[PDB]
């Protein structure tokens, strides 16, 4: 719990995770707000997206609540800011940080998932019309992810 | 020696391997063939299932088996 | 016919059927002593058609050491007719009769037959009669520490079940022309050798879809075999395959014949020698009590004893038993011969009324057949145990004074406990203590807390508890009910209505914990077991748990410096499905009831709330348009509950239910069928409405239908609810008003700046004021499984059909969406005797202060299966801080209320350690990455001000000490973990 939530919050410290970079909120240790650099060779190039973590008691145990904050046009995160990732799910399994997670999702970002999608409408937009997908995402992540 | 897969959906897929022939090779083949990914790949043969590191003369695979691959859908 | 507002839980252990033939069978029990008031009790609970109670002994004082149907005015009087009219209250459903005189042609009018506190001849005559007329015979037999039941249900005993799990369903993936049949991937499917499954909806190979069973050959985790399926296909792909449970045949032996030859149930492994000892001793005690006129061996005398052993050597020599005789163990029996303990009574009592119940309803594995039990390590090694201590002084606690003595007793008298919780297993554990008279001295007191109120399902295993008092506190009627057993405990006994947790430590605090003895939990949930542990450790208390699930249960104990803590173990956690599964992809019914229960909380109580919240705070709408991840839902939510789609009537109610069935039936799914065409594939070729994805297909609205029907009524109801008007369950209305209905064209949607804030700004402003409507309020729906009433359930049920009829998934009855839904945890009267018996003889082990590790004993048992097994507790671990040994869970820091910078140079300085981190709760105090101003900042403060400051909250007055948290790194740099640090302000 608190002992393994302070070496991971002093491994980041350290050890620099360059794209992302998360924190505490105030000083509560079990509700961070943390952030993701879009990939370059992706739609959401130069977008910044925050995230809220929101460890749970029996954390290393339980997975780590984590849901966007920003608006995204991703088919594997709805409206809510849900993330339909594995690793969180059932490869959890405590043994990775919270620089692996940050990882996952900056690969899910990289490229998206449209065979178990959890927004059906940009799944089929993505697989049929992809050129609107990318102008679609580039046009959400100019308008929220900057500035 | 030549091999048969069977899917999912009743479809057969005949390879040409060797009894020493790794479970990597072969999931590398199909994945060439069908792309599947080898970490989505389950081939099984005689109720056994194959796990990667090992040959197929361990699991006493000889000619013309038949195999059986399901998909390890994701999230 | 069977009430299900009563026998909720135990149905979702026992089932319909099984309950069904339950009660229509008629249970005899002999003896009226502690055991058989136990057995009847259980009975009663259970609901057997009737009960009959024969034991014309008058009563006497002693027998009040476990009898608690028994008052000190009933002297004299026979046991059954003082103890009739009390037990006829537990159910109005179960009838209790008592008879003067048994003859044997009686016994053919009774199902089961139990026998206790009867002579073995007698034991024999009986037995020989219902044996070849197969009627159920159960005998049980306690002495103090020790118990003995025997079981004999006929030669040709059918049991249906036996093990009592559901039977193992799975998804299948392929079947091969060798029968070789896969799960799905990652799936395994449980199944052992010699198994019959049956399958269904198989592509390829209809010949298996007949329902023939078939032998199952595991052939691995994740596959098995059939065998040849030649002839029907080569093939088949998909498909679901359910596990078939046949009957079994069981042959019992007549007591006659076993006794020479008897077959051993083994409760625990580490002393497998003893019940060839037991059986012997047993047969010797009822040939000595044969001998002195039914005259049990007196405690703990030489004499009697000496005489005991001769009849045990030459009952040994009579029967060619090859077994060398253990005087110790067969003398302490004898010792013990008139002991008669509550702890034990209600153990055996558990264990027997489990059995009648299986031998009535033919279902789960019985014992078979004799199973000899024992507790000595239970017996006190403090105290002096000796002829003179153990004599009888003319109490009701003669029973049990002859097995402690009377030391014992007053160390018993003078416990201070403190029980959380008025549950089932509080009300044992209440029971079990007025009968041992705990806190019954002059220092004595006992402290029961409890927050919830009586309901009619609770009656069926709380016996506390009576009709009349549904509706009242917990903690209040057991208090009044124990006092009522035992008078002595008028005054000495308090109760609570307070929940056990952070809000209440300003009463549970430092003064009312300093003052205890022990704590024991009778909880149903892990957050308050885990809080309660947490304060035991820091007190330092020893702390009993224990917890039941269905037919299994178990107990712990933890000891203050000896064993760990109960947050040192983990148990495998919930199973909550994916999202992604849920909203768009369901393949199970539990799919659906979630999808339901979400769907009823987003319609009745989350859009109500916002309402409400809107018509309060004067300044919810700025907050919410930069706090809440959506605030168009919520404006629009408001909206149409405001002005747009306010009833006026239950016409209109009516209207939104079917529009609202067309909204979640039969545009959504063609909006998910126009995005993913049945035809459409993956990308990698497969068609992507294959294996775990199920191809929905719309609902028409057809009236006729009883499903549509129970959805609109469930619905119009509900919103009648919301809005407070006066709903109806006439036919007529419904088909009247649905008849009229236009549906709104709809055509799936393919898609294709700041001026949506403009449109947020334009519907916010067209709300009606918050000034303009002053006292309106709407009413929220708030989920309540136990009430029929309120159309909770039987709407959830509806919309969860409705979605399995849209993905072809087979729906489930009202009786599994209430458990599924509720979560609902499966309960039994039997079980909870059970561990209230074992927690109650590791009472005693706790008072009496044992210090070894090995004396105490963690239980588990499961009553399906007939197991129980007993291991040590796990001791604490150790660890080595500054060349020291220091206990990881039960060691911590005593500081004064010292600066930050005093704390950590006195680290520094005596521990030789360099604090990184320092917390306490869930807030960071210092870490040694904050910038230097910060930490110059709030170094020079105390470490109260230092709290106040960071958690922005004064520390209240009756707040004593600190828990802090702290990591440390040594002089190398290697972490080193250290106890916590107890603050004391
Ligand atoms: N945090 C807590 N503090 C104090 N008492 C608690 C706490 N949590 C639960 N309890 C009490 O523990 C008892 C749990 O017993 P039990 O589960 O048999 O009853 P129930 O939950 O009311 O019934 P059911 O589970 O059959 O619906 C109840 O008295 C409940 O009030
Ligand atoms: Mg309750
Ligand atoms: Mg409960």
């Amino acid at each position: 719990a608190l002992k393994r939530i302070n070496r991971e919050l002093a491994d980041l410290g350290k050890d620099p995770p360059s794209s992302s970079s998360a924190g505490p909120v105030g000083d509560d240790l079990f509700h961070w707000q943390a952030t993701i650099m879009g990939p370059a060779d992706s739609p959401y190039a130069g977008g910044v997206f925050f995230l809220s973590i929101h460890f749970p008691t029996d954390y290393p145990f339980k997975p780590p609540k984590v849901n966007f904050t920003t608006r995204i046009y991703h088919p594997n995160i709805n409206s809510n800011g849900s993330i339909c990732l594995d690793i969180l799910r059932d490869q959890w399994s405590p043994a990775l940080t919270i620089s692996k997670v940050l990882l996952s999702i900056s690969s899910l970002l990289t490229d998206p998932n449209p065979d178990d999608p959890l927004v059906p409408e940009i799944a089929h937009v993505y697989k049929t019309d992809r050129s609107r997908y990318e102008l679609s995402a580039r046009e959400w992540t100019r308008k929220y992810a900057i500035g | 020696m030549q091999i048969f897969v069977k899917t999912l959906t009743g479809k057969t897929i005949t390879l040409e391997v060797e009894s020493s022939d790794t479970i990597d090779n072969v999931k590398s083949k199909i994945q060439d063939k069908e792309g599947i990914p080898p970490d989505q790949q389950r081939l099984i043969f005689a109720g056994k299932q194959l796990e990667d590191g090992r040959t197929l003369s361990d699991y006493n695979i000889q000619k013309e088996s038949t195999l059986h691959l399901v998909l390890r859908l994701r999230g | 016919t069977i009430d299900e507002g009563l026998y909720s839980r135990q149905l979702y252990v026992l089932g319909h059927e099984a309950m069904k033939q339950m009660s229509q069978s008629n249970v005899l029990i002999i003896g009226c002593k502690g055991l058989g008031v136990e057995i009847a009790k259980n009975v009663c609970l259970a609901g057997v058609k009737s009960v009959t109670l024969y034991d014309p002994q008058p009563t006497r004082i002693e027998d009040l050491s476990s009898q608690y149907f028994l008052t000190e005015d009933d002297i004299g009087v026979p046991r059954a007719k003082v103890t009739v009219s009390k037990l006829a209250e537990l159910n109005q459903y179960v009838p209790v009769s008592v008879v003067d005189e048994l003859s044997t042609e009686y016994l053919k009018n009774f199902k089961c037959v139990v026998v206790t506190e009867t002579s073995l001849t007698k034991q024999l005559e009986i037995n020989d009669f219902t044996h070849k007329n197969h009627i159920a015979y159960i005998a049980a037999d306690s002495r103090g520490l020790f118990g003995s039941i025997f079981c004999d249900f006929g030669e040709n005993f059918i049991c249906t079940d036996t093990d009592g799990n559901e039977p193992l369903t799975g998804m299948i993936a392929s079947i091969t022309d060798d029968g070789v049949v896969t799960m799905l991937e990652e799936t395994r499917h449980g199944l052992e050798n010699g198994d019959f499954v049956k399958f269904t909806e198989v592509k390829g190979m209809p010949g298996l879809n007949d329902g023939t069973p078939r032998k199952v050959e595991v052939k691995g985790p994740y596959t098995f075999s059939i065998g040849s399926v030649k002839d029907l296909g080569s093939a088949g792909y998909n498909g679901v395959f359910t596990q078939v449970k046949v009957p079994t045949k069981i042959s019992f032996k007549s007591l006659r014949e076993s006794l020479k030859d008897p077959e051993y149930v083994y409760p625990d492994f580490g002393k497998m020698m003893r019940p060839p000892q037991y059986h012997i001793a047993f047969q010797a005690l009822s040939a000595f009590a044969d001998a002195h006129e039914g005259s049990l061996p007196r405690p703990r005398n030489d004499i009697d004893a000496a005489e005991f052993f001769e009849f045990c050597k030459k009952i040994a020599s009579t029967l060619q038993f090859d077994v060398e005789l253990d005087e110790k163990l067969i003398k302490e029996i004898s010792y013990q011969a008139r002991g008669d303990l509550v702890a034990m009574s209600a153990f055996l009592g558990g264990a027997v009324a489990q059995e009648v119940l299986k031998a009535t309803t033919s279902k789960f594995y019985p014992l078979k057949q004799y199973f000899y039990f024992d507790s000595l390590e239970s017996l006190p090694s403090s105290v002096t145990i000796s002829e003179e201590t153990c004599k009888p002084r003319g109490c009701r606690y003669d029973g049990q004074i002859a097995v402690f003595g009377s030391e014992f007793q007053e160390k018993i008298a003078s416990l201070s406990t403190f029980l959380v919780g008025a549950g089932a297993i509080g009300c044992e554990m209440l029971k079990n203590w007025a009968m041992m008279g705990v806190a019954t001295g002059e220092s004595g007191h006992i402290s029961v807390t409890d927050m919830d109120s009586i309901e009619k399902s609770n009656l069926n295993r709380q016996f506390l508890f009576r009709p009349r008092d549904v509706g009242k506190l917990k903690s209040e009627c057991a208090s009044t009910a124990v006092s009522i057993m035992n008078p002595s405990l008028t005054g000495k006994i308090t109760s609570y209505q307070e929940r056990v947790g952070p809000e209440s430590e300003g009463i549970f605090g430092d003064e009312f914990f300093e003052k205890l003895s022990l704590v024991t939990n009778a909880l149903d949930n892990v957050e308050a077991r885990m809080y309660v542990d947490r304060r035991c450790v820091f007190f330092e208390k020893p702390l009993l748990e224990s917890g039941t699930l269905g037919t299994k249960g178990n107990t712990q104990v933890v000891v203050p410096h000896l064993t760990e803590s109960y947050g040192s173990s983990q148990d495998p956690p919930e199973k909550s499905f994916p999202i992604c599964t849920l909203k768009n992809f369901p393949n199970r019914i539990e799919h659906t009831i979630a999808w339901a229960r979400d769907l009823f909380e987003g319609l009745f109580k989350q859009p109500i709330d916002n309402v409400n919240m809107y018509l309060s705070s004067p300044n919810f709408l700025e907050t919410s348009l930069k706090t809440s991840s959506n605030p168009r839902e919520v404006l629009e939510n408001i909206r149409d509950y405001l002005v747009t789609e306010k009833p006026l009537s239950f016409e209109e109610c009516i209207m939104w239910a079917r529009l609202q069935f067309d909204k979640f039936f039969n545009n959504n799914i063609q909006q998910l069928l126009f995005n993913f065409p049945k035809d459409s594939v993956t990308s990698t070729g497969q068609p992507f409405w294959s294996g775990p994805k199920r191809a929905p297909t719309p609902l028409s609205f057809d009236i006729h239908n009883r499903e549509h029907f129970d959805f609109i009524v469930a619905a119009a109801s509900l919103y009648a609810f919301n809005y407070g008007l006066k709903s109806e369950t006439d036919p007529a209305i419904y088909e009247r008003v649905l008849a009229g209905y236009n549906p709104p064209p709809f055509a799936p949607k393919s898609g294709i700046a700041n001026k949506d804030k403009q449109e947020l700004k334009s519907i916010a402003d067209s709300l009606p004021p918050p000034s303009s409507l002053v006292g309106f309020r709407l009413t929220p729906a708030e989920f309540e499984k136990d009430d029929d009433s309120n159309h909770h359930i039987d709407f959830i049920t509806a919309a969860s059909n409705l979605r399995a009829m849209n993905y072809d998934i087979t729906p489930a009855d009202r009786f599994k969406t209430k458990f599924v839904a509720g979560k609902i945890v499966p309960a039994m009267c039997t079980s909870t005797a059970v561990v209230s018996g074992l927690v109650c003889l590791e009472l005693v082990k706790l008072v009496d202060g044992k210090k070894k590790i090995e004396e105490y004993k963690n239980g588990f048992f499961n009553l399906a299966i007939g197991l129980f097994t007993f291991s040590d507790p796990i001791a604490s671990p150790k660890m080595k801080v500054n060349g020291k040994e220091i206990d990881k869970i039960w060691d911590r820091y005593n500081l004064p209320d010292c600066t930050l910078q005093e704390l950590i140079d006195y680290f520094q300085k005596e521990e030789g350690l360099e604090v990184t981190m320092l917390s306490s709760g869930v807030s960071l105090l210092y870490a040694n990455f904050q910038p230097p101003k910060k930490l110059a900042e709030r170094l020079p403060l105390k470490i109260s001000e230092l709290v106040e400051q960071i958690t922005k909250k004064k520390l209240e007055p009756f707040r004593k000490h600190l828990v802090l948290e702290i990591c440390c790194d040594d002089a190398n740099g290697e972490d080193v973990e250290v106890p916590f640090i107890c603050i004391k302000l």
